[PDB]
């Protein structure tokens, strides 16, 4: 299967990834306001599969710890969203057995949407109010199966976004965790045995987002 | 197969935003015959490797955008409505406006009765956003029309600091290039927010860190850059010279300078004359009545041949380096810490890390962009960086350089093409009234008697001749010389620049303005004053992608169309991906891009617009006569066109240049019609044309070298990332300028592991050598008169060594280094109702005034509204909560913004008082989006720096007040 390694110690919050996801899928923009933050859209929605969350933490001395979290579906090895949707209808949520992508179909309109979100330990699933379809990151599974990197991975200038075979990406995550701990001692990988989107957090993942880890 | 791309033609392009020069792939429907369907990164491009920031990444949405101009619009005097109109009408009516204004205002001779052949009732603004071929053509059209008031973007952010690099190294350009950053051992980012403003730069910065590099951010604010550096050092606004002077003292005191480099390749050994002195903040030669220096007091002592004397031992008390040591002894850590607000401990950390790159096996680079360098001593700030780099042996080396980051995708090119008042293309000066012949023009070029000084500018007469032979190939250069307009020798040079253009407009002194690819209604400081002043024009040609605050100033806030007589022609141009041409990035990479989709609707490439507009002026002169027709009538536009259209390919071959007849040059036979293979083979006698001597080598008989997409590298090229076969850089594909300084006098690299060039088997291997000659036979700075990197720079108006003079007028009363508080060769009101230091800056998601990015829904999505960043301390003082609406006011205007309260802004400790900085983006404008807010330039003064002729956008006094809500 495939896997993302996301090294948050390299992220400049340029939000190339957030634009690249919408450009590839031709997703519409939300109506947004500034409410005292660079963060926008403020949350995932039916039309936003990835948003970069900004959190500011004080540190002693000059500056802050500025925490950037480009949030997306984790493509869980054993996805509970599927387990819950499979209660109401099989084929609403499937698994590509080649890539490991967890994929919502048009039959998500025929299952209990709110229950599927509730079963997501990462609170990823989002519901269209008109159609009641569910949307999320789909791993750019079409691009992946046609030799291309996912849009958000290709666009990322810093080396934050990494993608490939799960064995190469786990080995990369381990090797990089050892190096990054030298400068960021509280560095951890997010749920690295359970997910296909493996974040390296520079400190306690919850500081980045309430749902950063299960 | 991906359905989205299945039947679409793939072409390559170059990002239309910042000067990184990232590569794009464009997919166009119907195998090229349709609209764009996709735009993303070019995986094969060596700079971005397929990565894009949200601006590059949203170019699909910029191009395929139903808000774009569709055809020419017309606004009649006093009219409150646009009138859709044809191209034939618009360009016929404009051709008539030009001729009328020109005829009515042409001066064949000035008051002194000297030949000038110029119009002073037309100005032009723009543009760094145009292709290199369009920039070159546009300048030559304006000059053949006799304009002198020709300005653009570069004047605002770059022209204030470019002299620092020309004085120090002999050229104004960024010394290295983006990939080269990965070779640095210590990266000092100071007056740059590169992670936000040159985002793909951080690919290469973080790769340096991977190989052991220390990343240092020195900035008044904590930014997205600061988050990814090892060291964030806060500096209070305008304390950069003290910061850098302290580093100079530190390097000198601790002998961390690279002696062999300093002795041979800098002017450290040159004997300064007895008339040079510094006391009490003043250099010798000070005329206190006129606040200007007699620079002859700063002259070197000369030998019998007129060559500056040297003590290679560096012992003579009047050796530059001994004078340098004496000058900087005042910049001790306690004084520098007190004025910068940087902790003594953090100063020592940064000084130690950076000065460690004095060792030959380590390289340090300084990255600066605009920062706060627009003020009268900005040029001395950059001088100090250049001096630090010359002391540490960091000029000419991989991972070194002064990386002066360019702003716009083609601001390098647009400067190269002479879209500023004082320069023709190739940095040949615009003649003044006293330069009455070509011979007199050429006599002003300084000569050297030192046989080791290449002094390459001595070749100028070949470049001026070849450039005249490009505009007028049937004329002798000496005759052609009289066709081009001249500035008054008596007049202060800055009277012809950006800010005086606005001042004049507001005095009613211009009939016509071209706002060609600029949004002055938002980009100019003091927007209230400039929006009023545009009313005082008779006519305005605005060429842009969208309707905007400039095209439509007449129906802007508080305006009455009825009362405003300005006739406006809005001419819609096509986006970057809809045309062919080249853009020159910050590293001087001249990169060819191709059309994806055809121009949207009836939009046109700038090239077609300007050529059709001119062709109509030409024929309208051929049938009515009128003022001095010769320049217009004889201008060689044949070479600019193919198939009844502007030809990027043919303009690029003319700019490179070709032999106008059979010529023997440099011991070689060249046939008529052949391309000039290099500026080395240009002549002064009319055998050659070249639109731009820097372009000689870019488009040869081997073909279009700008269009090369070849990643072939030797091991030594690949080790430092020269990519010599990927596009082409001026001059003659020298990727790292001054690279002769990277080797010893035998031609062996100081740092073999990062060799730039190396003498092997009687040749220079690696980069193209910056100056021909056997090892040890030439001084390494070939564009300098004397040939050396200048630690002592006596051409500078403020003195030959940088000295702290307080840029922050209002809150500062004490200079701890001298009795001279302010710049003695350069009045702010400091009204106490405005206690806070206002500043403006960018965010990653928006571009310039936002004219482009406020039309992009994904960028508005991320950054929908003007905001005001303030400290928790200023929040607490003004009872402002995060998300509260606030009113930001100055003497010049007022606006509302959303407060962002953040520890990313801290108070500055100035003379035991907390002084508060207020930050705004200048990306917003009344036209779009709904509720986006207006320009931060409502608040900024026009007043302007006496020296640089640029107003203050980085430190201007404001108040911020909570705008109250219903309980
Ligand atoms: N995203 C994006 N990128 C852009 C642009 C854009 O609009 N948006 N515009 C482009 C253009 S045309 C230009 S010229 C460049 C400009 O590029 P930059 O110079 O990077 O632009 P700014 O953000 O205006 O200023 C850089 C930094 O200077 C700091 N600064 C302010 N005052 C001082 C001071 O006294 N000392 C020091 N050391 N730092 C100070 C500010 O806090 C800010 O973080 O950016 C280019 N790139
Ligand atoms: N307060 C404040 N003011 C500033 C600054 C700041 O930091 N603070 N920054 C200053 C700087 S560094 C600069 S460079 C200026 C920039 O000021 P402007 O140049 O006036 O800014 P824009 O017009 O927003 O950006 C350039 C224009 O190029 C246009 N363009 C794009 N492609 C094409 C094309 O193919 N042809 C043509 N003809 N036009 C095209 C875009 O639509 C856009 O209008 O602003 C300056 N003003
Ligand atoms: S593209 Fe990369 S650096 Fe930019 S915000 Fe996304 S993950 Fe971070
Ligand atoms: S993998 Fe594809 S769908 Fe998922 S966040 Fe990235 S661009 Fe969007
Ligand atoms: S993150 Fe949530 S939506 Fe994505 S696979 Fe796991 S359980 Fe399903
Ligand atoms: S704006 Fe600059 S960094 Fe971003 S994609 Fe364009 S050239 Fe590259
Ligand atoms: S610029
Ligand atoms: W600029």
């Amino acid at each position: 299967g495939k896997m993302f390694f996301v090294d948050l110690s390299r992220c400049t919050a340029c939000r190339g990834c957030q634009i690249a996801c919408k450009q590839w899928k031709n997703l519409p923009a939300e109506e947004t306001r500034n409410t005292g933050s660079h963060q926008n859209p403020p949350d995932l929605s039916y039309v936003t599969l990835k948003t970069v969350r900004f959190t500011e933490k004080s540190r002693k001395g000059p500056g802050i710890d500025w925490l950037f979290f480009p949030e997306q579906c984790r493509h869980c090895v054993e996805p509970p969203c599927k387990g819950q949707a499979d209660v109401d209808l099989e084929g609403a949520v499937v698994k590509d057995e080649t890539t490991g992508a967890v994929l919502f179909t048009e039959l998500t309109a025929k299952v209990d949407g709110e229950s599927v979100r509730s079963a997501c330990p990462y609170d990823i699933p989002r519901i269209d109010p008109v159609t009641k379809r569910l949307s999320k990151c789909d791993m750019c599974n079409d691009r992946v199966q046609n030799g291309l990197l996912p849009a958000c991975v290709k666009t990322c200038p810093t080396g934050t976004m990494n993608f490939g075979d799960e064995q190469e990406m786990l080995a990369l995550a381990e090797k990089r965790l050892a190096e990054v701990k030298k400068t960021y001692p509280g560095a951890v990988l997010g749920d690295p045995n359970d997910v296909r989107v493996v974040y390296l957090f520079t400190r306690d993942p919850k500081d980045f987002y309430e749902h950063a880890v299960a | 197969e991906l359905q989205k791309l299945q039947w679409a033609k793939q072409t390559t392009s170059i990002c239309c935003y910042c000067a990184v020069g990232c590569g794009l792939i464009v997919h166009t429907a119907k195998d090229g015959q349709g609209r764009a369907v996709n735009v993303e990164g070019d995986p094969d491009h060596p700079i971005n490797e397929g990565s894009l920031c949200p601006k590059g990444a949203s170019i699909f949405q910029l191009g395929e955008n139903d808000q774009r101009g569709t055809q020419p619009l017309y606004r009649a005097p006093f009219s409150d409505t646009w009138k859709p109109v044809t191209w034939d009408f618009a360009l016929t009516e404009i051709a008539k406006r030009i001729k009328k204004t020109r005829d009515a205002s042409f001066t064949e001779k000035n008051a002194a009765g000297d030949l000038v052949n110029r119009t002073e009732a037309i100005a032009s603004f723009g543009s760094a956003a145009m292709d290199n071929e369009e920039c070159w053509a546009y300048g030559n059209i304006l000059r053949s029309l006799g304009l002198v008031y020709i300005e653009h973007q570069a004047r605002i952010x770059h022209s204030p600091t470019v002299p620092a690099l020309a004085e120090s190294f002999g050229r104004g350009a960024m010394t290295n290039h983006w990939n080269d950053l990965a070779n640095s051992d210590c990266i000092l980012i100071m007056g740059s927010n590169a992670a936000e403003n040159h985002p793909i730069a951080f690919k290469w910065v973080l790769r340096a860190k991977d190989k052991g590099a220390t990343l240092i951010h020195v900035d008044p604010r904590f930014t997205r850059t600061s988050a990814r550096c090892d060291v964030y050092a806060p500096i209070r606004s305008g304390a950069d010279i003290p910061f850098l002077g302290g580093l100079i003292k530190y390097i000198l005191d601790n002998k961390l300078y690279f002696t062999d480099y300093v002795r041979e390749y800098t002017n450290a050994s040159l004997i300064v004359g007895e008339k040079f002195s510094f006391k009490d903040g003043l250099f010798s030669g000070y005329d206190a009545a006129n606040k200007k220096y007699d620079k002859s007091m700063w002259a070197f002592e000369l030998d019998a041949n007129g060559v500056p004397k040297r003590d290679p031992a560096l012992k003579h008390p009047r050796c530059v380096i001994n004078l340098l040591k004496k000058h900087y002894e005042r910049y001790n850590l306690d004084k520098v810490a007190a004025i910068t607000g940087t902790s003594k401990e953090q100063l020592q950390q940064v000084y130690k890390a950076y000065a460690a790159t004095g060792k030959p096996d380590k390289a340090g680079t300084i990255m600066y962009a605009m920062g706060w360098t627009q003020h009268s001593v900005g040029v001395q700030n950059i001088r100090a960086m250049a001096m630090i780099q010359l002391l540490l042996g960091n000029i000419g080396v991989a991972g070194g350089g002064v990386n002066a980051l360019r702003g716009e995708s083609n601001v390098q090119g647009s400067t190269d093409q002479g879209l500023l008042a004082h320069i023709w293309p190739g940095y040949n000066p615009v003649p003044n009234s006293k330069a009455a012949t070509l011979e007199l023009y050429n006599a002003a070029t300084p000569q050297s008697k030192d046989p080791m000084s290449v002094n390459w500018w001595q070749n100028r007469p070949k470049y001026v001749a070849s450039y005249l032979k490009a505009l007028y190939p049937d004329e002798e250069p000496a005759a052609a010389y009289d066709y081009l307009p001249r500035i008054d020798a008596g007049r202060k040079l800055t009277d012809y620049f950006w800010l005086n253009i606005f001042e004049k407009m507001d005095k009613g002194e211009f009939k016509g303005l071209f706002a060609w690819g600029m949004n002055p209604a938002c980009g100019g400081a003091n927007a209230n004053k400039n929006r009023k002043a545009m009313g005082k024009l008779e006519w305005l040609v605005n060429v842009n992608l969208f309707e905007n605050e400039t095209s439509s100033f007449w129906k802007g806030p508080g305006m009455n169309p009825a009362e405003i007589g300005t006739e406006v022609f809005f001419l819609p141009c096509c986006v970057s991906i809809e045309k062919e041409g080249s853009v020159a990035n910050s590293g001087r990479w001249m990169q060819w891009r191709y059309r994806g989709p055809k121009p949207y609707a009836e939009t046109k490439p700038d090239g077609d617009i300007m050529l059709d507009m001119f062709k109509k002026v030409r024929e309208l002169y051929a049938k009515e006569g009128g003022a001095y027709p010769a320049p217009i009538a004889k201008l060689n536009i044949a070479d600019w066109e193919e198939h009844n259209e502007f030809s990027p390919t043919k303009v690029a071959k003319l700019m490179n240049g070709y032999f106008l007849k059979d010529t023997e040059v440099g011991g070689k036979q060249f046939k008529k019609g052949q391309q000039v293979p290099s500026f080395a083979f240009l002549t002064a006698d009319g055998s050659t044309c070249s639109g731009n001597w820097l372009h000689a080598g870019s488009f040869t008989d081997a073909g279009n070298l700008m269009a090369r997409r070849d990643k072939t590298q030797t091991p030594e090229q690949a080790r430092i990332g020269l990519f010599p076969n990927w596009s082409f850089c001026w001059p003659v594909n020298r990727r790292i300028l001054y690279n002769r300084a990277s080797v010893d006098k035998t031609g062996k690299p100081w740092n073999p592991a990062k060799a730039v060039i190396e003498w092997k088997d009687g040749k220079w291997v690696g980069d193209v050598v910056d100056g021909g000659g056997d090892p040890g036979t030439k001084h390494p700075f070939i564009m300098q008169t004397h040939g050396f990197g200048a630690l002592y720079g006596p051409g500078r108006e403020e003195g030959p060594f940088p000295e702290h003079y307080e840029p922050l007028e209002c809150p500062v009363s004490k200079n701890p280094f001298s009795k001279q508080l302010h710049n003695p060769v350069a009045k702010a009101v400091c009204d106490p109702r405005y206690p806070f230091i206002g500043t403006t800056y960018r965010v990653t998601e928006h571009w310039q005034t936002g004219l482009m990015t406020r039309r992009c829904a994904w960028l508005v999505e991320a950054e929908p509204q003007i905001f005001c960043e303030i400290s928790k301390e200023l929040a607490k003082l003004r009872g402002i909560g995060n998300g509260d609406t606030v009113k930001v006011s100055s003497l010049r205007g007022a606006l509302e913004a959303v407060a962002i309260v953040t520890e990313r802004i801290r108070p500055f400790k100035i003379e035991g008082v907390d002084v508060h900085m207020v930050g705004l983006p200048w990306h917003y404008g009344w036209m779009v989006p709904k509720n986006g807010g207006d320009t931060a330039n409502l608040l900024t003064p026009s007043a302007g720096d006496p020296n640089t002729g640029i107003p203050e956008t980085k430190a201007f006094m404001v108040d911020v007040r909570k705008v109250w809500s219903h309980p």
